[PDB]
């Protein structure tokens, strides 16, 4: 959270394994794996998306059979600021693997190319 | 401890009988097969059995390599307009019938795969031109990587995709691949869909093909002639042979009885009569 | 790290001071790090067909009546 | 025998759009690579080639304007022709292949085709 | 001694009990009794939900009618039980699920009737479609009929409406509906309900799949196929009828990846 | 040393986690942590269903809005969670059920706002009706509002329509809605959310009833009452507003007597 | 001693919690 | 001077009297004097990512507050 020290709030970060309607309301998101984050001195919050999948490994492309689910963020309460404080602010997100993460089957990437 | 090459059980000598023991009578309703041996219904002598089932072990059953596809190339007049001289084939055994049927006696399998490539070439139009020995590039493009667009684009650099450069006239190329399935075993059959159609979604969005999943998406093999354009056209064919080694299989099934039709279990009209005519009381 | 195994001899040459008799063995040495590269050993096991032939809950005794 | 049927052709002015369709009479359990071709004088020209899905190739003339799709179930293909030019005027055809992402005028049979006439102004 | 028999059995699961006086023993498919997922074989990391007695109980599906013209019937698991109490619920709320089953097919008649039904449990029972223009095209809805199940047929009739295809299975009986000869089906775990002998079939099926756990809503592990090996006949009647009833109990079912409820398009 | 605090807490149940940086410790009602039914205290004989992680997780009810004129709010348990995932389902499918709870009331503001909310958990929270012509007449529907809950009021207004009575509660705030003075409510397990101090209340409640297990659909064990001890005030604003959110997690819930699903008349 | 081909760490069973331990809360400012 | 090492067996053949089980080894003999000529052993080590993941001076204890 990158707002002022004076800003407070509670947010809900959620992960819903696939196979159902993608959460579009807090009501649904609330049913899957989630962390309710309270904004304070400890400025950051981490939600672990547990390895929940049918296959032992997933495809590194968009694939239905090995789909991963949905991540979403909602307002638990709301952001509250006193007077003389910026009413809008930004949050930054970060992603990383856990100690149980692995990859396999080396292949070339589509992220770079040399035309001609 | 019983090995595939061990001799089968000997036949024990047995004499006449007259008792309450009833080996002959059974009841198939139970779903069991009556485990009888000759000595249960006739008088038998002692026979030291030497035969073994060594040739019928799963490993030995799939010990032969088999064709899967015929990839081809082609050169035109000049360029004229064309420069898309390269073959791309989606790796799947379900293209032929021979290997496919053998791999259907079972529901699931695990195996290291050996692939051998036999490459042949030839001339087209009668000419006095002579081509120099060709080199071919067989590139495995795993699901995801960029597929070659032009015969001479970046993709052919192959910084991470395994590739085999085969020189014409040498022993056919060969490589091994470990069990690469995303599951604990490959699924020869999949009774289901890749997508669950949801009620609050459009039918189109929730639609998928019955029996198809990434369980069997292995990517593609892209093959091209490395040598530059020649004035005389040469056509080439690469035959791919697969031999499942170090194999294990689960759940037996009845073998396919009518002609295959697509990558599914579907059947075509007019191919539904595998049996011939024979009278009930004729030997 | 050689693996020496015995062969099951079918046709025997008129020899028992080299071939035919005194157990014929064969050598195998693996050259690659990956197990997938190995040749097939063929030294396989068999099993009792019961899981398919007699999948009944209560054991089958052939001499007795199936239904009792 | 095996039959392919082209449809969707017509006459439009430049900059317009069309959508050509080619279906097989009955399903073909071998032909997975479909192609489109055209011609005007006395020489055939390759338009676009499309395998099962979703690898699609185009030509240095029809790319960006033309797009091929086709069902991964039904043996049929479709050609969406956008930003049409008077140069595109020709008879379009359809032909099944095997595992041939590449293209060459070397097909056994030939259906009938569908005329596309592009008006100027 | 006490008179215990292969013919008389009592099965109890959860709050349900089934008795039978004319059984032909019972089958434990591939000799493997259902079991929970072992740690050494586990996959998803979250604590699984194990409903136990809430789901592990006998549910009776709708009864069908056997006549001289019946060609056969089929069901998919867990599909058939998709709407059965807590089992159904637990199924829809989770992304992953695994379950074994005790399938008990029931059909009685009289000492004067005759006929034989082959009850087969087929792992990955993929059935053939109805089109000669498109392969693998049967839709999700048609592929999953639920508790009513589907039926086999004696003649293949290709769907010719290319405008709006029916997109359904057209399973031919002698072809076991999948292009293999019926006479071989006996390779699958099975029992035969032969009227003169028994009035029920009992098949205990373990969870069978290429994965430890999988999506239940997308994929059916087992398929139950019931076909008349020998046709129904009674006295000298031209139109005899006897009902066939299925009762299925999930066993050792566990689920992972809880979320909001899946609401499938079933029609 | 490491900086652990009464103010910073993390609660994890099932697949849900709640964090807080401004807590005021937490309350374990009557010093009793929730527990399953002991054999020595058991009643119904059938094997109980214990959903565990499927039901024992945090569910967030609809958020309400606190303003200068808010009189208070109320909810009933298990009523409020009647439609919450597997907990709701397990509740409707069984005749009997018992459950403990972790109730976490959330409400943040700023160092510039002021006010105090009393969060009370009342065993057997029977509320007073709205008629001066009939006693104990509030209907099932009105008695059970579900997740939306109800509200307290500052003035008693008797229902005068004797033709079609409203049949609802008319809970007066200072009377805690049951004819007892609010100032005494502190005898019930409670916490106070005073804006300057904390932004949440946490109450762990054991299953409390005169029986070991009871019908959940008929009877609510606990009642959650939230009333503003000190009214909301911000800066010099006439109409400040801050949201209040409830998240409740059933604990050690078990159910007996499975049947078909109860379909109550809720409207 | 940990080799590239060694199996990754097992997932340990863990139950409900209610404490002062706050794994979820952090502060990325530290650069960790 | 042969180097015999073990292979990590993935797919196992139905064998435990040759393949699959009784540890499969592979042999390697270096033929050249220069080390640069050798093939890659692939028998590599891993390390704790801490030097990148937790480069802080005062040790991180996950359960405690990051900032204290
Ligand atoms: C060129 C090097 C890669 C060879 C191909 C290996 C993976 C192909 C998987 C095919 C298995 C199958 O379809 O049965």
């Amino acid at each position: 959270f990158c707002g002022s020290m004076m800003a407070t709030g509670k947010l809900l970060v959620s992960y819903a394994p696939p196979g159902a309607d993608p959460p579009k309301k807090r009501k649904e998101a609330m049913l899957g794996t989630h962390v309710i984050w309270d904004i304070g001195l400890q400025s950051s919050c981490t939600m672990v998306v547990p390895w929940i999948s049918n296959t032992t490994y997933r495809q590194t492309i968009d694939d239905s059979f090995t789909e991963g689910g949905y991540i979403s963020v909602f307002y638990q309460t709301r952001i509250v600021v006193p007077l003389s404080t910026p009413r809008e602010m930004d949050i930054l997100g970060f992603v990383s693997a856990c100690n149980d993460f692995s990859v396999r089957l080396l292949r070339d990437t589509t992220h770079i190319e040399q035309k001609a | 401890a019983a090995t595939s090459r061990d001799a089968l059980p000997n036949t024990e000598a047995s004499g006449p009988t007259h008792s309450k023991e009833i080996p002959a009578l059974t009841a198939v309703e139970t779903g069991a097969t009556n485990p009888l041996v000759p000595s249960d219904t006739v008088q038998t002598r002692h026979v030291v059995q030497h035969r073994s089932r060594s040739e019928s072990s799963i490993e030995s059953f799939f010990a032969r390599g088999a064709c899967v596809t015929i990839m081809t190339v082609d050169n035109p007049a000049s360029t004229t307009n064309k420069d898309k001289l390269f073959a791309v084939w989606k790796i799947t055994y379900k293209d032929t019938v021979q290997l496919r049927r053998k791999l259907e006696f079972f529901t699931y399998s695990r195996f290291d795969m050996e692939l051998t490539f036999v490459v042949t070439a030839n001339f087209t139009e009668t000419n006095n031109g002579h081509a120099l020995n060709q080199v071919y590039q067989i590139m495995y493009v795993p699901p995801g990587a960029p597929v070659p667009e032009k015969w001479d684009d970046y993709t052919w650099q192959t910084s991470s995709n395994p590739s085999i450069f085969y020189t014409y006239g040498t022993a056919p190329a060969r490589i091994s691949v470990p069990y690469v399935g995303i599951s604990n075993a490959y699924s020869h059959f999949y009774d289901g869909f890749s997508k669950v159609p949801l009620k609050d979604q459009s039918a189109a969005l929730g639609d998928s093909l019955y029996g198809a999943a990434s369980l069997n998406d292995f990517g593609i093999l892209a093959v091209r002639v490395v040598n530059d354009h020649n004035p005389t056209k040469v056509t080439s064919k690469i035959r791919v042979y697969l031999k499942p080694k170090h194999i294990r299989v689960w759940c037996p099934r009845p073998p396919r009885a009518v002609a295959y039709y697509g990558p599914g279990v579907d059947y075509k009209d007019g191919t539904l009569t595998p049996l011939s005519t024979k009278d009930l009381t004729t030997y | 790290g050689a693996q020496v195994s015995s062969q099951k001899v079918g046709a025997h040459e008129n020899s028992n001071r080299a071939y035919g008799g005194s157990t014929i063995n064969y050598t195998t040495i693996n050259y690659y790090r990956d197990s997938a590269s190995n040749a097939a050993s063929k030294q396989d096991f068999s099993q009792d067909p019961s899981k398919f032939t007699e999948p009944i809950k209560d054991v089958l005794i052939k001499t007795a009546p199936m239904l009792n | 025998q095996v039959q392919l049927q082209e449809s969707g052709g017509g006459s439009v002015q430049a900059g317009g759009s069309l959508r050509l369709s080619c279906a097989a009479s009955e399903y073909i359990p071998s032909a997975n690579c479909m192609r489109w071709f055209r011609q005007a004088p006395k020489e055939r020209e390759w338009v676009a080639s499309v395998l099962r899905g979703g690898y699609t190739w185009h030509a240095d003339s029809v790319k960006g304007r033309f797009t091929i799709s086709g069902d991964n179930a039904k043996t049929a293909a479709y050609l969406q022709m956008n930003s049409l030019k008077p140069e595109d005027t020709a008879i379009y055809y359809c032909a099944y292949s095997n595992t041939c992402p590449g293209a060459s005028a070397d097909f056994r049979s030939w259906g009938q085709g569908t005329q596309v006439t592009v008006s100027s102004h | 001694a006490c008179g215990y028999s292969d013919r008389v059995l009592q099965l109890t699961l959860g709050n349900s009990t089934i008795t039978t006086q004319e059984a032909a023993n019972s089958v434990v498919a591939y000799g493997r009794w259902p079991e929970y997922l072992r740690d050494s074989e586990a996959n998803p990391v979250d604590q699984p939900t194990e409903p136990d007695v809430a789901a592990c109980r006998f549910y009776t599906l709708d009864t069908v009618s056997w006549t001289k013209e019946s060609r056969g019937w089929w069901w998919k698991l867990p599909d058939a039980l998709r709407d059965m109490g807590l089992f159904g619920q637990n199924m829809y709320y989770h992304y992953l699920g695994r379950s074994g089953y005790t399938v008990h097919v029931q059909c009685n008649a009289s000492k004067f009737h005759q006929g034989a039904l082959g009850v087969f449990a087929v792992p990955e029972m993929c059935l053939a479609g109805d089109s000669n223009t498109t392969t693998m095209h049967t839709s999700y809805q048609n592929a999953n009929p639920g508790e009513k199940g589907g039926t086999f047929t004696g003649t293949f009739t290709p769907d010719n409406n290319q405008t709006s295809p029916a997109r359904r299975f057209c399973p031919v009986d002698y072809l076991l509906g999948n292009g293999t000869l019926l006479g071989n089906a006996f390779v699958f775990p099975h029992q035969i309900i032969n009227l003169r002998t028994n009035n029920c079939a009992t098949l205990v099926l373990p969870y069978v799949n290429s994965l430890s756990i999988d999506s239940m809503v997308k994929h059916n592990n087992w398929g139950i196929a019931i076909l008349p090996l020998a046709p129904l006949n009674f006295a000298s009647e031209s139109s005899p009828e006897i009902p066939i009833t299925l009762t299925i109990a999930p066993m050792c079912c566990e689920f992972n990846g809880l979320r909001n409820i899946t609401l499938p398009r079933l029609q």
